[PDB]
């Protein structure tokens, strides 16, 4: 029980409530983590205001909790985002995300000549917080890339 | 078991200084003390999905100098991959059920790595995967540098030519960074510079390296002058501007060099080393090639043999 | 406009509201007509149950109006869905999709040899209630396909 | 101005029964009394991005038979569209500013219609857009049928060959489904069946049609035996099974043919019509061809001349 | 001398049950008891006039595992047949004067047979002649079935894919008809059905076989599910309609299968077996391939060796 204010959010008994999603990154996380499979209520607040951070997206899926590496997967796409695990209308589990050591099968190597494209294998990337441009290393071609180059979406 | 027993030799980034040193010390021993039966009864697949003369023939010659047998294909066009459209994964799988070790050269990067995943317990050796790595080239290089300069420490190595697509110079730097006191002079046309990932590591390592517009400047300062060929088969059309060796070596520029410096080259050499260089006591590309024999013989003995008294 | 099962916070002055979007359809319509491509406050509620319609969808879109034509574009997915006209918290007038005569843009002609793909020209399909399904006719190539095969973007 | 003045002739689905009547009338009228200066001073484009002999040459002759001038290309191999990467829209953009009318055949369905969106006020005549329509072919076929059956209503038409890609059967059929009493018979291999949109349409107008396995099932009760080629060049490689003709009208099978029954074929013909049929009184394909001059002269007089040529 | 001493292995139709059984029993023995010197001093020609990876490499690997030597060509383009236009008859003649046994794979049917006629007393082994036979494939298949089902009698074998041009399924049926109690389920697209000659023999033999439109029906009823690849290189253009595997296997359809059934495939596999199948305990195509090693080793020992104590 409680009531986070400033603007209008939605009621939830138990379930994950992801808050602080950057602008328009909502419609993305919605499909990048295929959240629309859940046949359970899904609240979604787009362009809501937020102090010095103005408009912010916000997704809410009662009775659903992010899979293990999901929050880790949710680091590259929204660094400042916050995961709130709810139960009994309570924030029983506040969690901030950390960039993991490696991203499996979701990313796609930029090297055209990388054997991963052709052959049947799960792409795997080493995550190196190279100062400020997340460094991404391809497990196969050993090439390294600027996280954004790898990150089209 | 020894350190490299049944291990995959995919990338220099995966080996250690001691590992490298074990190869050369071993190589040294095989070079002066033959072992005709060491690999008797072993069957080694020599799978080249890309052109070769030195790498394939030296390797197979080694297999033979150790009593081993070789089965293989020098063209992927006659296989069932290039005809029936089989995946490489399936090719590596069935083959790993017949042989004892697989030697492979492939057009794309990560090809060797991928095979380790479908080869079961069969060690895979990377004869070159795209423009990523060429480990055995570096083992034969380290041996040539060591036997001519008596050290792998505090050397002055200058690398020239296509440093971007050159898999040989990627494997060589990561190797020479394992040792101490090495200073690297990088001489390349900008569209073909050394990748950033390799440099970042040199920095992380605290290693001195510099850029130069010609050999002339570092010439009377180097110990090793590693020359490379423009990787024509790999250049993007926008790079076609560089298909002509921009920095070529003639006997003339070897005038003020250290009387101990050697000129190495993985070959084949296009037009980057004028023939007159061949008679100067500095030219060492053919003796270098000769060394591939002892380097690979050592690698094969170590990967397939547990204990090895020599 | 009162509504209460679980107390909440869900109101708006102006804007439009597509109510009665049948389950799942709400996400599709999000991309197709690009209703999300705005700085304007959006509030989606996928799977939110209500009445005899039970599982539905609902898109409160602040300070945004659709046209007769625009609303009609919705008929191809959310017919019984009905665009409701908000404004000043007052319900100006409940609209509702009606079969549009032509689907300009969005769709992509399935015929591979159609001039549309190559040339810089917006697609256009003649919509038509064909027997049991809804047949579509390319303006250009003149091929008629069942709405259940024609794609979009 | 007459009904068809300055209008685009893209498809038979756009014209009305009356419009067809005006062409066949003017065609007959023009056949009787030539008017060598009717288009004197006009310049028309013959633009063919696809192979053609009859359609083009006849369209071009027509233009000459009225004093019109012609300019254009036989094949796109040497148009900037071809060697300089250029959109058809830009091509028509620029061309609509030189000539008074554009005639075009293109390999993609919808090219003519596209043209009608950049031709400005200059009209476009669809000479064949892929497997879609071949609207002037219809005018000629109609002109011919009427010439040999006396009517266009209450006829029996058997269509053999490739009805799927056969653009001549698409136009022609939507044309004959605008008169009354015409019953149709479709004889084609399942994979090259008449497209659904034309059958929905037949059903709609209450028109009757029926499939058959052979010409025999219609030979004694069809007035028009419209034979067609197999669109070899458009066939999906998945349908190459039907490349050769499944139905060959041999002169013998015209043994129980109705007296007024004529055989038509837009051409070119391959092996579907045996050369001996060329001698039976039913054979009218070449007469068909020759008629193209009249239907085509008719159409250009109606689109480029405000007042009915009398 | 033993039963297959110096004999040609041209077609399963020429071998007997006992013959087959001698191979497997032998194979079984070699599989668990190596013979490094059994073929010492023998020189075997590996003549492949058509693509290969498994058949050629397994065979040559076997030659080596027995102390034999291999001479050969993996491309008929570099021979004097594909250059100087020599006949195969002349090629088989000169070669039969150098080697002890000839292994051959050829583009056309009857190629192996023809060689027996010009090879003198040199045994010829058919690595595959067109789409006729592939005997060694069947020996390795019979062994895999036997070692997993413990019997070659009363089995339930379903054959799927290109049954017409599949040389592997021609050799396998004629083999399994030699045993008792086998029931065959044939699942193929009509243009690629089992040839009539093979069926006539099944009938003559009094053997139960049936046709089916999908695995679904026989799935929970088979012991062996032999999958095959559409022989793309052989299809006539009219058949090009079938170049896409029409019946594909996913892990999902293996749900009600007998917990003992195995899925075999000669490979390479195009897209007829989804990868998920690879992890089910039913997938046995890679262990099957592995067996080519012991099957061919046995065949070679038997053909070149008179008496053989093991
Ligand atoms: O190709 C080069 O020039 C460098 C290097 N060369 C070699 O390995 C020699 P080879 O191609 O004769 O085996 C390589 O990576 O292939
Ligand atoms: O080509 C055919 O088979 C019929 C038809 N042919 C013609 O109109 C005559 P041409 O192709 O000589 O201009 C067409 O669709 O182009
Ligand atoms: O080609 C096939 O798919 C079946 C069969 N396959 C093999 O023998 C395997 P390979 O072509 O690798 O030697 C054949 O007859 O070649
Ligand atoms: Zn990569
Ligand atoms: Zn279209």
């Amino acid at each position: 029980m409680t009531h986070d204010n400033k603007l209008q959010v939605e009621a939830i008994k138990r379930g994950t409530v992801i808050d602080h999603i950057p602008a328009q990154i909502g419609f993305k996380l919605l499909s990048l983590f295929k959240l629309t499979e859940t046949d359970q209520r899904i609240t979604i607040g787009l362009n809501l205001p937020s102090g010095e951070m103005g408009r912010k997206d916000l997704i809410k899926i009662e009775n659903t909790f992010l899979s293990e590496d999901q929050v880790d997967q949710l680091a590259l796409y929204a660094p400042q985002a916050t995961v709130n695990r709810i139960d009994n209308y309570e924030v029983v589990g506040k969690s901030r995300p950390s960039l993991p050591e490696r991203i499996d099968n979701v990313l796609v190597c930029p090297n055209s000549n990388c054997i991963s494209h052709a052959e049947p294998v799960s792409s795997s990337f080493a995550v190196r917080k190279r100062a400020n441009d997340i460094a991404l290393k391809c497990k196969y071609c050993e090439k390294e890339f600027s996280h954004n180059v790898v990150l089209a979406n | 078991a020894n350190p490299l027993y049944q291990k995959h030799i995919i990338s220099i980034n995966d080996l250690s200084r001691d590992d490298l040193n074990l190869v050369l010390a071993t190589a040294a021993k095989l070079k002066a003390n033959p072992q005709p039966e060491l690999l008797k009864h072993k069957v080694i697949a020599s799978c080249f999905f890309e052109a070769s003369t030195r790498t394939r023939l030296s390797f197979e010659t080694s297999m033979h100098r150790l009593g081993a047998s070789v089965v293989g294909f020098s063209d992927s066009a006659n296989t069932s991959l290039g005809k029936k459209g089989e995946t490489l994964a399936d090719t590596i799988s069935v083959i790993s059920t017949y042989v004892d070790a697989i030697v492979m050269r492939h057009p794309q990067e990560g090809a060797a790595r991928l095979a380790t995943e479908f080869s079961g317990n069969v060690p895979v050796l990377n004869a070159g995967d795209g423009s990523n790595q060429h480990p055995t080239q570096t083992l034969l290089d380290l041996f040539t540098i060591q036997e001519t300069q008596g050290r792998l420490d505090n050397l002055h190595v200058a690398m020239v030519g296509d440093l971007k697509y050159g898999r040989t110079v990627h494997s060589l730097t990561q190797a020479l960074a394992k040792f101490d006191g090495n200073r690297f002079y990088f001489i390349a046309p900008d569209a073909l510079a050394m990748p950033q990932y390799i440099l970042d590591m040199l920095d992380e390592k605290g290693i001195a390296w510099s850029l130069h517009s010609s050999i002339e400047e570092v010439m009377a300062e180097v110990d090793i002058l590693y020359m490379t060929r423009v990787q024509k088969e790999r250049l993007d059309p926008s790079e076609y501007a560089n298909v002509k060796a921009q920095f070529v070596l003639r006997a003339s520029d070897l005038h003020n060099a250290k009387a101990n410096m050697k000129v190495l080259h993985p070959l084949a050499r296009v037009d980057e080393i004028a023939t007159d260089v061949d008679k100067t006591p500095h030219a060492w590309y053919f003796q270098q090639a000769g060394n591939g024999i002892f380097a690979r013989q050592a690698l094969l003995a170590l990967v397939l043999n547990r204990d090895l008294v020599l």
